[PDB]
Formats: structure tokens, C-alpha cells, sequence
RNA sequence: ACCCCCCCCUCCGGCCCCGCCGCCCGCGCCCCAGCCCCGUGCCCCCUGCCCGAGGCGGCCCCCGCCCGGGAGGACCACCC
RNA sequence: GUGGGCCCCUCCUGGUAAGCAGGACGGGCGAGGCGGGACGAUCCGGACGCCGGGCCAGGGUGCGCCGCCGGGGCCGGAACGGCGUCGGCCG
């Protein structure tokens, strides 16, 4: 954390994932983000970046706002990660600032198999 | 992570459980004071009768196995939360060890900051004719045994709390008197700006 | 329409306070209070006049107001004139025997059917109880509240019963001849 | 949602029927379509001409002004589950359109009848003097006034945002 | 025992709707649910609505029975009570919530830093 | 189908379960209720059964067929050797029933009741109220708690011990028993009564009086595991029943598929 | 109101007081109305985001058997 | 290979009737994944290679449990009864 660590943020809530309630989808996550009552007031929190904190290790996972959902101020979002359940119930900061934390934040499946068609080089 | 503590005088028992389990399933520590001044809308003999018809169904084999009963107000609201749980799982269990509940205001609560739920308070919800009873009375017919218990202890604690207030007017006084901190001003000023 | 309203005069010699649909009245017999707050109600005072008025009525709301200052008329009946209930002991053969006792605040009956058992009623506080100064066996119920007076009254009623018997033959009781105000 | 549409039609014409008649009639529908289909209808009940035999000669829509309040009384048919049944109502509205609404969701509500169960016979502008309803009658009058029917509205609907505050709001009467 | 009534020129709130936080005065009274309103000195065109939208105050404003638009509107504008309703408390309130309307991220960061030295401040001084 | 013939169930489902007690001994479960303004009195005593025996009385009944003549009455003999008060507690009427303030304990303490305290004396090293004692030597600290329990409790206790070296018995430790003060004029006046009370004897006469009537509390005799005949008292089964009369011959009716807890079976009895 | 619920009465996880005698944790108190609603239709909105000790509320710890008799008992346990 | 079928919608025949028995055009299960109808071989949608994005049918949107607000009304089962409440027609 000792990078964010003077980052001041809003506060968000990450409640579960994506679901029917037939079908689970672990790559996007569902939060909650506070004074977002509206799917209109989304758009101001809309393509922002988000952190998560895995309690072993410490350290933070970041990620994106990707979308709103409902009528209600939920939003979508892709962490770098995919989450374990165990993180449900606990907090998520929105950074009010902006931080470079390059390639980072950014989902798996977009990082690779993207198709840049990306040749392995070998030097 | 603070706690949220709730007076339920003037609530809707579903409304209110409805708030209090969708918000510990977001992970926050909540409290619920004087459970027995929470209404049930209806005539009070229906609530009656709706209660003591619950209180029929036990295993007919033993009933040490069978469903339990409790009778006292905070524990009806308890009872009533966890209809909207899902307390079998981990997830369910952590959400139900968040919670507290409790029977007039006690000690460990009485200097908190209560809050209310006005969307789900009776006085906003039901129609003016429509019949309506307190938790606490339905618990004293189906066998609750510290009402008076609790209205003595609720009586004095009020009077305790009523000296306190004569004080607190004017130790506002002097707080509000701090209209001479421009340091303080300097950013009043960036408020309005804002406001 | 819009309001349903019922109106009557103030009498000159009492003197009345509204508060919150709390009514208090008061003059040389008394003073009573009722609490009308269990109902919604618009009770205006002013220029000597007391109106009752129900706003958006759609059922039996349109039935309060004339229930209202019926109930007003009777707390000024008392608090001026006071009600009296004249009841008269009936009998055949076996002479009820009644007896005032608690400084006329409670009434004490013997030998009904000639039976062992006695029965002792009290009355509802400020009311009062005395046998008859002018023709025998006759009970004066006396007070300030027609419903506190009533209540009495129906107590001694359904104290004195008659069981297993046809009722249409089988006519002993205490019942109520005269309801009416006070004539000093 | 309901616009004022005239239909035009007439039977399609024949050599013992050069130029036949016209007829006209107002119809009071969510769109063109279902304007035409009810035209259709009545002049197939009672002129005994199907869509097939005959054409639609206009459809035209007409646009109302506003801003002041009229008295419209309304006479129509209706169907239920025993028979059929004649009724008249009135309502304070500012155009026809808008009255058909009325009269269409009161229906909806107290009848439990649809669109398609009801047939309008005549609308048409009532006089204050003229009217007959007490529920319109009322407010045909100068001076009328009333609190407000229902201001805990406001109140539950600010909470469902402001869910938790820290007193109970009053209700300003 | 009321003091705020549904009648002809009164001031109105409009608390929902496309026009949500807006003033009007009423010009006429359809039935116990909608009335026709015109506010034409605040950007408000005639129109019924519900009067599950309208908050009502405590002004009521001399109008003739029947007016039209533009005349409507010097009537408004000979009468003081949109400028009292202005002075008084509500309306000071209605004017900041006008300026915390249109706030953006940034903005949100500012007011948040701010909000925080204001409890830091009054804690400063609460503990003497 | 119905049974033929109406005849009810045996032994009372109020006594549940028969298990042997656990309570170490009779243990008194209620007290009888206070009465404002009454005078003051001890209301229970602890002894121990001695024997039985008849005697003649003169029955002064009233409408009897014994008014005028003489019967013979059992009587129980119980021994009661005076009791030593040794310490007071209070307690308080709160939301969740009756909660104790604190117990005083009187300066100095007996043998028997510093050997209840153990398993084996002799052994055990001895540290029981060692620093207690030495602590309430002076009788102020008495004062100051005793004033506490005036100030804020509801109900009065003083806790008394039993004294066997006067018994034929064969125990050396003192079985221990609150009695409850009831009655008096107030509170402080009960609790003035148990401090005067404290470290003295008390004798069975000056609680109870002759002609009342009393509640006797104690554990039954035992006799270990028993079948269905003698301890809930069914029928006993034909002589031409192959394995055995002494039994219940159905225990249940196919549904509901458990065996129900109103049915008798064998187990501890007394 | 033989009905129903509570008391008495039976079992009873847990907890409390008292004996011999250390740890940790948190920082927030008007009340009462809604057909007087007494001047409303707000606040909070940073649990680290820079907060951090008294008083007031919580938490953890704390205690032998064998051996022989018995009013106890399949073995155990129980009371001495 | 098969020559035991069964169900739905409309139309029928025997029977008091039946989740009874016997016939007819079309469709389905059989031999049809997926979502919904709490739960079901056949109902409502849609009939299938392995993935990423988007749109959305049928059903729904207090909490369990993914999803909402605004507006206008009212507040299993037969013959036969109701001065409960809201609306009409005829005199
Ligand atoms: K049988
Ligand atoms: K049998
Ligand atoms: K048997
Ligand atoms: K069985
Ligand atoms: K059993
Ligand atoms: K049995
Ligand atoms: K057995
Ligand atoms: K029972
Ligand atoms: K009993
Ligand atoms: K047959
Ligand atoms: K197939
Ligand atoms: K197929
Ligand atoms: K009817
Ligand atoms: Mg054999
Ligand atoms: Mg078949
Ligand atoms: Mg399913
Ligand atoms: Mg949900």
C-alpha cells in the first residue's frame, strides 16, 4: 500500500458478482458506490479507476468502471484479477486522483488472448 | 466501519427487517433499541391469533428437535431478520453475528447516535384507519414476563436523560460561541462557494 | 363535497378549552375532560361556538361529527344540570334489601331471591348513590359524566341474574325507570 | 396517450353504385392503425360494409388547445359477464383526448373493462349550470378550496433516498 | 387546523416530474387529484399535473379567474411573494441545492477534502 | 383405525425426563412473595429426615364424621440443630429478571464451612478467605458494602450453614442455603435485620410456628434402572407371550416413522 | 367460558456474584407529536482518506484424580 | 431398426364420473441441451461446435435473489343470502 497510500478516495462496496439465478459470472463484479442513487449519476464515476484490498499479503488489486446496472447506481467492474468470494461485503476505493499504474488494471482475457496478434518474438 | 444504530419506536416490523438485513449483507454492524415499540399493522387480536397459530407447529415426535419460539420482542425481530437471510451458509452466519437487538435502551448503547428509517415508520406507511399493535403486547398475551421490568428501567432512564439535556443546552452555548475561529471562517467561505 | 360539518352554541355559563382534539369543560358542578383523539377531526373555536369538521369524507367518516357534538352537548348537560338515573327495585315474594355503604360510594345487595350470596357494587368514581327520600325501593344514581352514570347503572343490571328459569315469568331485578338531567 | 382522429370511408363503387355515399365518423385512439380498425368496425356493424368491400378515404388528426378547464360528459356502452349496459359520466379535463383517458382508466379500475368491450356513443361539452355529477358539480364553483389530500407523498418520497436520517420528518400541513 | 390550501393562486413546489425543482402558481382546480399550474417567471409551461407533485407553500397570489399567459405574468410580477419566498429559510435552501446540483468529480473530491477539515475543526474546538 | 375402548395414558408428562438429579441436593426453586408492611420473618430451614411415628389427636373439625372424636395421624420426624448466618447478598429486579449486587461475608468463618470450600482437608493447603480476612478485621469495609447493597437492591438473602458435629451424621462439611428476608417495612430494614443476624445461630423454632403448614423439598429414594412395569406402571402382557410380559406391546404406529417421547420405556427409576 | 396463555412444578446450553489472585479493545447520548405539522420540506455523507490514553461501555484468563464406604449404582457417574 | 406408445390444442363416442376406455387434422415428448412456470418427460419462450463483445424473447423487478419508477381507479367452490363500500339503469 505503499503506493496509494495519500490517494484520498469515495467509497464503494463490492456485493457479489454478476448472476442470473441460474448462472454465476465471476469476471464482472457488482458495486456500490455511495451518493450513486440514480443510473443517470453513474456516468460520473463512469470508466474510473478502483481498488480492492486481498487481506493476505496486503496488497491491492486494481481495476475499472466498466458499466452501470439497474435503474439504482450499480455499476459494473473488471478488476486485473478475477475476485475470490471471499472478499464480498468489503470495501472499494474510487480514486478521486489519477495514479499510472500502467498495464495493472486491466482484465486478463484483454491483456491476453486481446489479438494484437501479438508473435511470440524470441528475441 | 462505525456501527448503525437504530431506534425502532414508530417502525414496520417486514420494512424495517427488510433494511436491517440488506444492510448487513453489505457488511455493516447494526443495532436495533426499544423492539417492543415496533407496530404490526392489523387488529391486534389478528397479530394475536397469527402468533399463537405459529406457536402450534412442533415436531410431533420430540420437541427438543422442533421449531423454538421465543417471546420476547427483541428476539421476534431477530427471528423475523433471519426469515431474510440466508443463514445456513458462511456468507448468512457472518451477516447474522453483525446484528443486535435489544429490549428499551441498555448501558453498552445509551450513548450512541440513533437513526431512523422514516419510509418504513407507520405514521408514513399505513392508512389513518387501519388498525395497528406494538410488538410488546402481543408478547406479554403469548408469554413474555419483564414488561413492567422494562417500562421501570425505561422511566428512569428518561428522567436521568432529561437532567443531562438542562446541561447539554449550554455546553452548546459556549461550542456554538466559536464563531471567532477564522481559521475556520476562511473555509466556511469555500463551503458556500461549493454549497 | 369536500367537508362534512356539524355546529352547536357554546352556553354562557360554562367556560370550554380545545387543545390536539383534547376537550375540557368547566363550571360550578364539575370539571370533565374527554380525549377525542382516537378520531381525525377539525374542532374550531370561536365567536362563542364550537364546529366539528371532517374533511374528505368517503364512508363512515361522514357519521363523526353529529357523534362528536352529541358527545360536547352531554358534557355541558352535566356540568350544568348533572344527569340523574331513577332505578326501581322489582320484586315477588322475597324483598331485596339494599343497603349504601363507602360513604354512598358503593352499593351492597342482599337476599335477591332470597340467596346467600350478596353482591357489592362500587361506582365509578364520581358518581353517587342514594336510596330514594321519597318512595320505596328506589335507587338515585347522581353525577357529572352520562357515561360514568350508565355504566353504574348497568352494573346493578347485570349484577342481579336469574339462572335456569323462564325469564318471561321470573321478573326480578333492578332496573332502570328514569334517565334524565337534575331539577333543583 | 389518446388522439382525435376523423375517418372518411365509403363502399367500393359498382355500376348500380356510381358514387356511393360517404360517411364520417370521430374516433378516439392510441394511433392510426387502431383508429382505421375501429372505423371498420362500426361502419361493418352498421352499414353492413367489411374492410374488403370498401376504402378509407382519410384519416385525418387533429390537434387541441388548452389551458382552461371544461366539463365533458361522456355516454357510452359497455360489456360484462352478464350482458351489456349503458352508461353516462362526467370529468373536468382540459381537451377531449384527455377526458377519453379519464373515462378509460376509470373504467379500467371500477368496471374491470377494456378497450375493446366499449363502444362510444356520444361526447360532448356540459355547461357549468348543465352538469349532474357531484364529483364534477364541486368544482364547477368560485372559491373552492381544500388542504392537500395527501402531503405524506412528498415526505415518503424524499426517504427513499434520505433512507436514514436523524429525526422523523414532520408533515407540513 | 390547517393554514395551506388547494385553491386559486397559490404557490407551488414542484417536487417530481420533467420540471422537478421548479415554482409555479396554480390556476385552476380539476378534481381532488390534478390541477392546471403556470409558472411563467420561472420556465414553466401550463400544464396539469398531480398534486402528488406539488409542495405546497404559504403564498397565495391575487390572479383574476380566468387569466392568459403574458397577463398572468404581470400579475406575478406586481405581486412580492416569489421575492419573500426567496428571503424566507426554504428558499435559501432551494438556491444551494442549486448550486451543489451541478457538481462534478473533481468537485466532489474538493467538497470532500473540505468537509473533512470542517469536522477536524469543529473537533479542535469541542474538546475546548 | 380407532381404539375400541376410551382409556387415558399412564404416568404424567410433567415430570420429565427421568434422569437422576444433578443438583447436589434439594435446591430451592422460589420463595414465597413479599408483602409490604408485613413483619418480619425467615421463611426456610434446612434438616435432615430422622424417622416416623404415629400419634393420638383430638379432632376439632366442623361438619367432619371425626368432630367430636379422636384419630391416628403419621407423623415425620425431622432433626434441625440451629444454623450459622455467615454472610448477606441483595439483589435487583432488571429487564432480564433478578441480577445480584454483591455478597458480604461475615469476618471470621467456621470449620464446616471453610470445609465446604474443599475436596479433602486434611491435604489441601488452606488459602480461603486468607486475604479477606485480613481486609475486614475492621468492620468499616462491612459498613461501606453493606451500605451499597442498602442504596440499590431489591431483594435480601442472608446465607447460613448447617452444622453436622450435632448430627449422628457421618459428613463434616455444611451444606450451605440462603433464606430469603422477607417482609418489614422497607428495604433497610431487612438489611439492618441480617447484619444484626450475621455470625449468630438460628433455630427452626423462630421460623416456623406450630399448626402452619410448610413445603417439604428433598430427593427421592433410588433404585437404578427399572423396566416399563414398575416405573410407569403399564399392564402387564398374557403368560403365553413368547419373550417376555413385562413390556409395552407396540411402541408406535408406522407414521409418523420415529419413536414418540410420550411413550414409556425403561430406564433410571428414583 | 371444562377451551387458550402465564404462575406453581421438571429438565436446563449459557451467564452472574463471591473466594486465591494479570491483559486486550472502542470513542457516538434529548424527549414527544403528525386533523398543529409551532414554523419544518434538514443533517451525516474521510474508519484513515491521518483518527488514536483518563470517564463511560466491552473482552480474555482463573480452580485434580487415584484410593475406600454409601442414603448412590450395569460399567461409569453421584454423595461422603 | 420398428410393427406395447403417450401427451397438448381443437372435434367427437361409451360411462355418474375418472390421472377411465375408444377414434380425428396439426404439433410435441419419445429421440430436444438452455431460461422461465417454487417444485414436474410433454406448459410459456427458444431447439444445441469452442470462446469474447453487444441486443434482448418468455417471465418478472420489498429481503432471501439478478432487476423500477411515474400516473388514474378499487380495496379450490354451488344454489342462495348481505341498510359493507364504490359505481350505474329505469320509474
Ligand atoms: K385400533
Ligand atoms: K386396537
Ligand atoms: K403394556
Ligand atoms: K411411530
Ligand atoms: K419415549
Ligand atoms: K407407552
Ligand atoms: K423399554
Ligand atoms: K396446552
Ligand atoms: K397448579
Ligand atoms: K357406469
Ligand atoms: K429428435
Ligand atoms: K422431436
Ligand atoms: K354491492
Ligand atoms: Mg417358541
Ligand atoms: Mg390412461
Ligand atoms: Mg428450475
Ligand atoms: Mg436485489
Amino acid at each position: 500500500m505503499e503506493e496509494i497510500k495519500g490517494k484520498t478516495f469515495l467509497p464503494a462496496i463490492f456485493v457479489g458478482y454478476q448472476r442470473s439465478r441460474a448462472k454465476q459470472r465471476e469476471n464482472v463484479a457488482l458495486v456500490k458506490v455511495s451518493g450513486i442513487y440514480t443510473r443517470a449519476e453513474t456516468d460520473k464515476v463512469l470508466g474510473r479507476l478502483i481498488a480492492i484490498i486481498h487481506s493476505k499479503s496486503g496488497k491491492p488489486i486494481f481495476g475499472k468502471i466498466c458499466r452501470p446496472h439497474g435503474n439504482s447506481g450499480m455499476v459494473r467492474a473488471r478488476f486485473y484479477t478475477n475476485l475470490p468470494g471471499q472478499l464480498m461485503g468489503h470495501k472499494v476505493r474510487v480514486f478521486y486522483d489519477n495514479i499510472d499504474v500502467g498495464d495493472r488494471a486491466t482484465p486478463k482475457y484483454e491483456r491476453l488472448y486481446g489479438n494484437p496478434n501479438a508473435t511470440v518474438t524470441y528475441e | 466501519m462505525s456501527r448503525i444504530v437504530i431506534d425502532c419506536k414508530g417502525h414496520i416490523l417486514g420494512r424495517l427487517s427488510a433494511i436491517v438485513a440488506k444492510e448487513l449483507l453489505h457488511g455493516h454492524e447494526v443495532a436495533l433499541v426499544r423492539c417492543e415499540k415496533a407496530i404490526i399493522s392489523g387488529a391486534f387480536r389478528d397479530v394475536k391469533a397469527h402468533y399463537l397459530k405459529k406457536m402450534h407447529k412442533r415436531t410431533n415426535f420430540n420437541h427438543l428437535r422442533g421449531p423454538f419460539h421465543f417471546r420476547a420482542p427483541a428476539e421476534i425481530v431477530r427471528r423475523t431478520i433471519r426469515g431474510m437471510i440466508p443463514y445456513k451458509t458462511v456468507r448468512g452466519s457472518d451477516a447474522m453475528s453483525r446484528l443486535r437487538v435489544y429490549d428499551g435502551i441498555p448501558p453498552c448503547c445509551a450513548r450512541y447516535k440513533r437513526v431512523v428509517c422514516p419510509s418504513a415508520m407507520a405514521y408514513l406507511c399505513l392508512r389513518p384507519e387501519r388498525r395497528r399493535c406494538e410488538v410488546g403486547r402481543v408478547a406479554h398475551e403469548i408469554g413474555w414476563q419483564h414488561a413492567a421490568d422494562v417500562e421501570r428501567y425505561e422511566k428512569r432512564r428518561l428522567e436521568e436523560c432529561d437532567k443531562w439535556y438542562q446541561d447539554k443546552i449550554q455546553i452548546d452555548k459556549k461550542i456554538a460561541e466559536a464563531a471567532e475561529k477564522d481559521a475556520e471562517l476562511q473555509r466556511i467561505n469555500a463551503e458556500l462557494a461549493k454549497y | 363535497p369536500l367537508c362534512s360539518s356539524m355546529t352547536i352554541k357554546v352556553p354562557t355559563d360554562v367556560e370550554c378549552t380545545i387543545n390536539k382534539r383534547v376537550v375540557t369543560v368547566k363550571g360550578k358542578k364539575g370539571t370533565l375532560v374527554r380525549d377525542f383523539s382516537h378520531a381525525p377531526l377539525d374542532i374550531t373555536h370561536a365567536n362563542d361556538t364550537i364546529s366539528v369538521a371532517v374533511w374528505f369524507p368517503r364512508g363512515k367518516r361522514n357519521a363523526l361529527p353529529r357523534t362528536i357534538c352529541s358527545h360536547i352537548e352531554n358534557m355541558f348537560k352535566g356540568v350544568t344540570y348533572g344527569f340523574e338515573y331513577k332505578m326501581r327495585l322489582a320484586y315477588a315474594h322475597f324483598p331485596i334489601a339494599a343497603t349504601v355503604v363507602d360513604n354512598n360510594k358503593a352499593i351492597e345487595i342482599r337476599n335477591f331471591m332470597h340467596q346467600i350470596k350478596t353482591r357489592r357494587i362500587e361506582c365509578l368514581p364520581g358518581v353517587t348513590i342514594a336510596m330514594s327520600t321519597n318512595v320505596k325501593d328506589e335507587l338515585i344514581l347522581r353525577g357529572i359524566s352520562i357515561e360514568d352514570v350508565s355504566h353504574t347503572a348497568a352494573r346493578i343490571h347485570e349484577s342481579l341474574k336469574v339462572p335456569n328459569k323462564d325469564l318471561r315469568k321470573f321478573l326480578d331485578g333492578c332496573y332502570v325507570s328514569s334517565r334524565g338531567l337534575q331539577e333543583q | 396517450m389518446m388522439q382525435k382522429y376523423i375517418v372518411y370511408g365509403r363502399r367500393l363503387p359498382s355500376e348500380k353504385f356510381p358514387e356511393p355515399e360517404v360517411f364520417r365518423m370521430t374516433i378516439y385512439a392510441p394511433n392510426e392503425i387502431v383508429a382505421k380498425s375501429r372505423f371498420w368496425y362500426h361502419l361493418k356493424s352498421l352499414k353492413k360494409i367489411k374492410r374488403t368491400h370498401g376504402e378509407i378515404l382519410d384519416c385525418q388528426h387533429i390537434e387541441e388547445n388548452g389551458d382552461f378547464v371544461k366539463n365533458f360528459g361522456v355516454l357510452l356502452r359497455y360489456r360484462s359477464r352478464v350482458g351489456q349496459h349503458n352508461m353516462y359520466r362526467e370529468v373536468r379535463e382540459t381537451t377531449s383526448a384527455r377526458a377519453m383517458d379519464k373515462v378509460y382508466s376509470e373504467m379500467a379500475g371500477q368496471c374491470r373493462a377494456r378497450y375493446h368491450d366499449i363502444q362510444i356513443i356520444n361526447v360532448k361539452e356540459v355547461a357549468d349550470e348543465d352538469v349532474r355529477r357531484e364529483k364534477v358539480a364541486m368544482f364547477t364553483q368560485k372559491g373552492v378550496r381544500f388542504p392537500h389530500p395527501c402531503p405524506y407523498v412528498h415526505v415518503k418520497r424524499a426517504a427513499r433516498t434520505a433512507r436514514f436520517q436523524d429525526r422523523a420528518p414532520h408533515v407540513p400541513q | 387546523s390547517y393554514h395551506r390550501f388547494v385553491e386559486a393562486g397559490r404557490l407551488v413546489y414542484l417536487g417530481d416530474g420533467p420540471d422537478k425543482g421548479k415554482l409555479a402558481v396554480i390556476v385552476d382546480i380539476l378534481s381532488t387529484a390534478a390541477v392546471l399550474i403556470d409558472g411563467p417567471t420561472t420556465g414553466v409551461k401550463r400544464q396539469v399535473v398531480s398534486l402528488r407533485w406539488a409542495m405546497l407553500t404559504d403564498q397565495v397570489i391575487n390572479i383574476s379567474e380566468k387569466p392568459t399567459t403574458e397577463q398572468l405574468k404581470k400579475e406575478i410580477e406586481a405581486s412580492p411573494a416569489i421575492d419573500t419566498f426567496m428571503n424566507s429559510v426554504w428558499g435559501k435552501k432551494i438556491q444551494q441545492q442549486r448550486l451543489r446540483a451541478k457538481a462534478t468529480f473533481e468537485d466532489m473530491g474538493k467538497i470532500a477534502k473540505l468537509r473533512r477539515e470542517r469536522k477536524m475543526a469543529m473537533k479542535r474546538i469541542a474538546m475546548s | 383405525s380407532h381404539r375400541k375402548f376410551s382409556c387415558c395414558r399412564k404416568g404424567n408428562l410433567g415430570y420429565l425426563p427421568r434422569k437422576r438429579c444433578t443438583r447436589g441436593r434439594g435446591r430451592c426453586k422460589t420463595f414465597p412473595p413479599d408483602v409490604q408492611g408485613a413483619p418480619i420473618h425467615l421463611t426456610a430451614f434446612l434438616g435432615y429426615k430422622a424417622g416416623c411415628t404415629h400419634v393420638m389427636r383430638f379432632i376439632d373439625h366442623r361438619g367432619s364424621n371425626l368432630h367430636n372424636r379422636q384419630a391416628i395421624d403419621q407423623a415425620t420426624i425431622i432433626d434441625a440443630p440451629p444454623m450459622i448466618c455467615t454472610a448477606i447478598i441483595g439483589y435487583a429486579k432488571t429487564p432480564k429478571g433478578l441480577r445480584a449486587v454483591t455478597t458480604v461475608w461475615a469476618a471470621h468463618i467456621a470449620e464446616p464451612a471453610m470445609r465446604r470450600f474443599y475436596r479433602n482437608y486434611f491435604h489441601a493447603e488452606k488459602t480461603a478467605f486468607s486475604t479477606y480476612m485480613k481486609k475486614a478485621a475492621d468492620g468499616t469495609y462491612i459498613k461501606e458494602q453493606l451500605g451499597r447493597l442498602k442504596q440499590h437492591a431489591d431483594v435480601i438473602r442472608i446465607v447460613a450453614h448447617t452444622q453436622p458435629a450435632l448430627t449422628p451424621l457421618k459428613q463434616k462439611k455444611a451444606d450451605i442455603m440462603e433464606i430469603q428476608v422477607n417482609g418489614g417495612a422497607n428495604v433497610a430494614e431487612k438489611v439492618d435485620y441480617a447484619y444484626a443476624l450475621m455470625e449468630k445461630p438460628i433455630s427452626i423454632k423462630d421460623v416456623f410456628s406450630v399448626g402452619a403448614q410448610i413445603d417439604t423439598i428433598s430427593i427421592t429414594r433410588g433404585r437404578g434402572f427399572e423396566g416399563v412395569v414398575t416405573r410407569w406402571g403399564v399392564t402387564r402382557l398374557p403368560r403365553k407371550t413368547r419373550r417376555g410380559n413385562r413390556k409395552v406391546a407396540c411402541i408406535g404406529a408406522w407414521h409418523p416413522a420415529n419413536v414418540q417421547y410420550t411413550v414409556a420405556r425403561a430406564g433410571q427409576m428414583g
